């Protein structure tokens, strides 16, 4: 009841440790490339987010972003 | 002359493609002020394309009926006749610079493959020991052949997987 | 006594119609008790299926 | 930095790294010997 | 381009499968395999990268078509 | 009416059973594994092929093995 | 000993509006399929043949056509909703077989007392070679 804006303050920590480990998103893709399948599904699964994460707001927050990005490349 | 191919150096064809190919560039040339940047743009390109046509008139490239350059894939019919810069010369220098490569993506292989997590070590490469092995790739001659006298190179068939007939 | 290899020695697989035909893996248990198969073996390599545990008899996983 | 430079040396960024590198060389040595049509030492 | 597509939807993953073995027996001789196991493409994947082949193949036909003949007369 | 084989490499870990939409694999006792159980296959006149079943058999090479042969009304999956 | 249930013709079916994929003209010459159970509430769940149905309190029935679609709504009981049934084979002169929970006891679970039908004590390779059994009306893998 009542529209009002609603923030989350510092969720995400600015790092760079997950950028040395790919595939952190997923679960089933952690743990080491095992076969060339794991390079594939690591870029076919990374934006979707349904299966990163099951909370709807973590999924809405990534949707804004992602936004935020397009727009950037737009300009 | 190896196979009814007088050199470029002297066929009328090949300096009638030059003259061509020129006058082609000039008629292009025929409608700026010979000093905007399209202008010189086009004589600049006329100059590579008279130096092109010089260099190859050097170095004794044979033209056939047509006016274009021939190469020659034997040697020995090639090394007797002046020729060995076609075919054989660049031979050497890829079968070099391949076998480089992959001299160095090879030892890199069995370099990484002895540590704790090898499909971690080529999806997230060390860049170190990559670089350093690109370096000694350089002599893959003289450790292939090392290697192959050695017997170390190749594995015996009895320890390689194979298919149930 | 124990019958088979050992705990945690490494085994060349000589089954034909194995992933690992000719592969070596290390040992991880011996049953005892007279199963057809009880040696289990651990490779660092899966196969297709993306498994990498298996389990031998005793002839055909000659030691070392 | 250290993760940074882990990320650096990913497939995706190194590869494309390496390849950059070696066309830049390409387009260089052809940029100032060009037209060679055989190795002419 | 298109062409290639075609490759990709009319082949099965099991011939591909069965080729990269051999060829990785070949790579085992000589001890340069991959820890990473090479593996054909997925029945999925396979599907994706046929349908995007065919397509980029045939919009890049009829977009240089269509650019050439307008630029030329017009 | 496909033919479905049980070899003695299975180990009962039940996946096969589980994995089965017809119900044409079960599990009866068996002394040859740990789990003392092995899988069987009664009830084939329902197996339609789907190979799930040999798709979830850990076991190398498989255990649980499908030849597709005749096909009637029941092994070709219609409901028209 | 077992006894496998009677199919009570006079079961209250779920309350459901009508579809396009129930029954054809397969069921009035081959035969099809019957599926009991009891809800413990009245609840909201989703036919095989495309739409929702709801299951009423205590015993329902559903006919469908394929077996493996009284399967999967069984599945669909037991994973969300915890509920057992039972599953008839009804054929057009009357007869009436039972098919899933054979036994009583679930085909994952061992008892003691099943038949050991199609089970070779052999591995897979250990089969004969089909140069061996040439125009014998079979194949390798039954011999
Ligand atoms: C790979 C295939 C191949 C082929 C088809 C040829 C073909 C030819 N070579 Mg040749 N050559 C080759 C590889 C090849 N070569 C290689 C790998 C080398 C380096 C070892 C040489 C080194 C070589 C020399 C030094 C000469 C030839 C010559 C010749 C020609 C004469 C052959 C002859 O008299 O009877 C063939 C005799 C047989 C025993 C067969 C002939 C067209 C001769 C030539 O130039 O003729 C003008 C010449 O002197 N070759
Ligand atoms: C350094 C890695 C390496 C090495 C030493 C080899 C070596 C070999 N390959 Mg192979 N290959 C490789 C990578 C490698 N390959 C990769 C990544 C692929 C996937 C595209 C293939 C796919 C492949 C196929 C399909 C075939 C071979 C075949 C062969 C054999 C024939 C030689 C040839 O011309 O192959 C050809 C080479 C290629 C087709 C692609 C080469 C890939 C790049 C150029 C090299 C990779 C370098 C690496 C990324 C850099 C690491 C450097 C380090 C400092 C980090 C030969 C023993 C053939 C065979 O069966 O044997 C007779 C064969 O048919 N390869
Ligand atoms: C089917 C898909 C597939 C995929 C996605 C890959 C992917 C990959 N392969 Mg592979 N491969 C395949 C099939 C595949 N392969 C097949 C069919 C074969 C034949 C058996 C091979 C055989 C093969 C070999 C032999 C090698 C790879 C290597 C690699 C990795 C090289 C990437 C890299 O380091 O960048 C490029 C790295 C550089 C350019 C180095 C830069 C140099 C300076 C110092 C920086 C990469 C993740 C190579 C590897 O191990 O990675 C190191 C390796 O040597 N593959
Ligand atoms: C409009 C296109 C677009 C957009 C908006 C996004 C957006 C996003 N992607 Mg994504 N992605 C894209 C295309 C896109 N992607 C494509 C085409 C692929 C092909 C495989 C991928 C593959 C991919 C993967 C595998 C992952 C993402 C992830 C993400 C999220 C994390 C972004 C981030 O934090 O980095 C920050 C961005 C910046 C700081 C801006 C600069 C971009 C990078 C850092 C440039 C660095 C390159 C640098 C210059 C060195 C290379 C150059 C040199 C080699 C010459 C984010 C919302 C990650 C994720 O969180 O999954 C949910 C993840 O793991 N993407
Ligand atoms: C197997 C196929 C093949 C082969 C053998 C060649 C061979 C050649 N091409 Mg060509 N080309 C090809 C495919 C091929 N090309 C394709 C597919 C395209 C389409 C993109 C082109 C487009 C193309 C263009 C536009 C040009 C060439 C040119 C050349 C010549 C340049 C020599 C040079 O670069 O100087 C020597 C370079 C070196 C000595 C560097 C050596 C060290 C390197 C860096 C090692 C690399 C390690 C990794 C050469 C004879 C140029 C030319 O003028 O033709 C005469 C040129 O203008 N090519
Ligand atoms: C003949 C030219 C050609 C062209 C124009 C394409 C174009 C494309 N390929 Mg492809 N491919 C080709 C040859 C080609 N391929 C060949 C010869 C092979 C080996 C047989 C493949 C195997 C291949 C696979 C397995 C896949 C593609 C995919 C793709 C699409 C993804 C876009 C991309 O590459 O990301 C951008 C490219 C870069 C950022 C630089 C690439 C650097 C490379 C490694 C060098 C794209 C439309 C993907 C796809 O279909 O998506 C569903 C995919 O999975 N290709
Ligand atoms: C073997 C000796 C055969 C040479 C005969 C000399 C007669 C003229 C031959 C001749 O033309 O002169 C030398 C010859 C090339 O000279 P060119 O006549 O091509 O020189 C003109 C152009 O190259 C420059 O404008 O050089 C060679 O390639 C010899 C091969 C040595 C191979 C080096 C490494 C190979 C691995
Ligand atoms: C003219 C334009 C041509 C494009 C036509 C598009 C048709 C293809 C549509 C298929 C849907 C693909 C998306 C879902 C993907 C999908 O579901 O496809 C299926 C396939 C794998 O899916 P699986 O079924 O194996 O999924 C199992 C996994 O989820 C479990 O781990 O994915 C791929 O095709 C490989 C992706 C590699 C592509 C990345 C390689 C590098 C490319 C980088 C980006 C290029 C630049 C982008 C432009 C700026
Ligand atoms: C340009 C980016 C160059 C980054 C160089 C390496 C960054 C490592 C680092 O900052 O440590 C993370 C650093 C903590 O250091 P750590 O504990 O070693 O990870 O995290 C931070 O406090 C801030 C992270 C932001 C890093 C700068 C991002 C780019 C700023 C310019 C925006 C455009
Ligand atoms: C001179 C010449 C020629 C040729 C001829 C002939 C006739 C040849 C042959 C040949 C032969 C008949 C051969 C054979 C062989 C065998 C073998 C066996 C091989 C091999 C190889 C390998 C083994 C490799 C290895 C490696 C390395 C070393 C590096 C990288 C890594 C690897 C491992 C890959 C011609 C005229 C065309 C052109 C010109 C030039
Ligand atoms: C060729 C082929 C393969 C083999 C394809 C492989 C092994 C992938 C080849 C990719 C190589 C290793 C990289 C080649 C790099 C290219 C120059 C550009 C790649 C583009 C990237 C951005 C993806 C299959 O696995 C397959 C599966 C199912 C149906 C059809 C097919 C099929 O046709
Ligand atoms: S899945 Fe395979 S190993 Fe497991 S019970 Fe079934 S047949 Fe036996
Ligand atoms: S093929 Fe399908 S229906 Fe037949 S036994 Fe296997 S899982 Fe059951």
């Amino acid at each position: 009841k009542k529209v009002k804006i609603v923030v989350d303050r510092n969720p995400v920590a600015t790092n760079f440790e997950k950028w040395a480990k790919p595939g952190h998103f997923s679960r089933t893709l952690s743990k080491g490339p095992t076969t060339t399948t794991w390079i594939w599904n690591l870029h076919a699964d990374a934006h979707d987010f349904d299966t990163q994460t099951s909370d709807l707001e973590e999924i809405s927050r990534k949707v804004f972003s992602a936004h935020f990005g397009q727009l950037g490349i737009i300009f | 002359d190896v196979a009814g191919l007088t050199p470029c150096s002297e066929s009328k064809a090949f300096a009638k493609r030059k003259k061509n190919e020129v006058k082609a560039l000039n008629k292009r040339l025929k409608n700026y002020e010979a000093d905007s940047a399209p202008a010189l743009a086009l004589k600049a390109t006329i100059a590579r394309t008279e130096a092109r046509f010089d260099k190859y008139a050097k170095q004794g490239l044979l033209c056939g009926t047509d006016g274009l350059p021939h190469l020659i894939a034997d040697p020995g019919l090639a090394l007797r006749y002046g020729h060995a810069g076609d075919v054989f010369i660049p031979t050497i220098g890829f079968i070099y610079f391949a076998g480089w490569l992959g001299y160095a993506g090879s030892k890199y292989l069995q370099a990484v493959a002895a540590t704790a997590k090898p499909i971690e070590k080529e999806i997230i490469i060390d860049v170190p020991l990559a670089w350093k092995l690109l370096w000694e790739g350089f002599g893959w001659p003289l450790r292939a052949f090392a290697e192959y006298k050695n017997g170390s190179l190749m594995e015996d068939d009895a320890k390689i997987t194979v298919s149930p007939r | 006594p124990d019958v088979g290899p050992k705990r945690g020695t490494q085994v060349r697989i000589l089954r034909p119609e194995s992933y690992w035909f000719r592969e070596t893996g290390k040992v991880v248990s011996v049953d005892q008790s007279g199963i057809r198969y009880p040696v289990v073996v651990r490779f660092e390599k899966v196969n297709y299926a993306g498994v990498s545990t298996n389990n031998y008899a005793l002839d055909e996983v000659v030691a070392a | 930095m250290k993760d940074f430079t882990t990320y650096l040396s990913t497939a995706p960024v190194l590869t494309l790294l390496s390849v950059t590198v070696v066309a830049g060389l390409l387009i260089e040595i052809n940029r100032f010997f060009p037209d060679a049509l055989i190795a002419a030492f | 381009v298109w062409a290639f597509s075609l490759m990709f939807l009319f082949s099965g993953r099991g011939y591909w499968q069965e080729l990269i073995e051999s060829i990785v027996w070949a790579h085992n001789k000589l001890k340069v395999a991959p820890a990473i196991q090479p593996r054909a493409l997925s029945i999925t994947q396979g599907r994706a990268v046929g349908v995007a082949h065919y397509l980029l193949g045939g919009i890049a036909t009829t977009w240089s078509f269509f650019l050439a003949r307008i630029l030329a007369v017009g | 009416s496909h033919t479905v084989k049980i070899y003695d490499t299975c180990i009962g870990c039940t996946q096969c059973v589980r994995a089965c939409p017809t119900d044409v694999l079960e599990m009866v006792p068996w002394d040859g594994c740990k789990a003392n159980q092995i899988a069987s296959a009664p009830r084939t006149e329902d197996c339609v092929g789907c190979k799930r079943c040999e798709s979830a058999c850990p076991t190398d090479f498989l255990s649980v093995r499908v030849y597709l042969g005749s096909e009637t009304t029941r092994s070709m999956g219609l409901a028209y | 000993a077992f006894t496998p249930p009677t199919l009570q013709s006079d079961t209250p079916s779920p309350i459901f509006g009508g579809s396009t994929g129930g029954l054809l003209s397969q069921a009035q010459v081959e035969e099809f399929h019957v599926i009991t159970w009891e809800s413990k509430k009245e609840q909201i769940f989703e036919m095989p043949t495309g739409g929702a149905a709801i299951m009423r309190q205590g015993p329902n029935l559903l006919k469908l056509a394929r077996k493996e679609q009284c399967l999967a709504l069984l599945t669909q009981l037991r994973t969300k909703f915890k509920i057992d049934g039972y599953i008839y084979r009804v054929f057009p002169n009357g007869e009436v077989q039972y098919l899933h929970p054979k036994d009583g006891v679930y085909p994952e679970k061992v008892n003691a007392g099943r038949s050991g039908d199609n089970t070779n004590m052999r591995r897979i390779g250990q089969n004969k070679e089909p140069v061996q059994i040439k125009f014998s009306g079979k194949i390798p893998a039954e011999f």
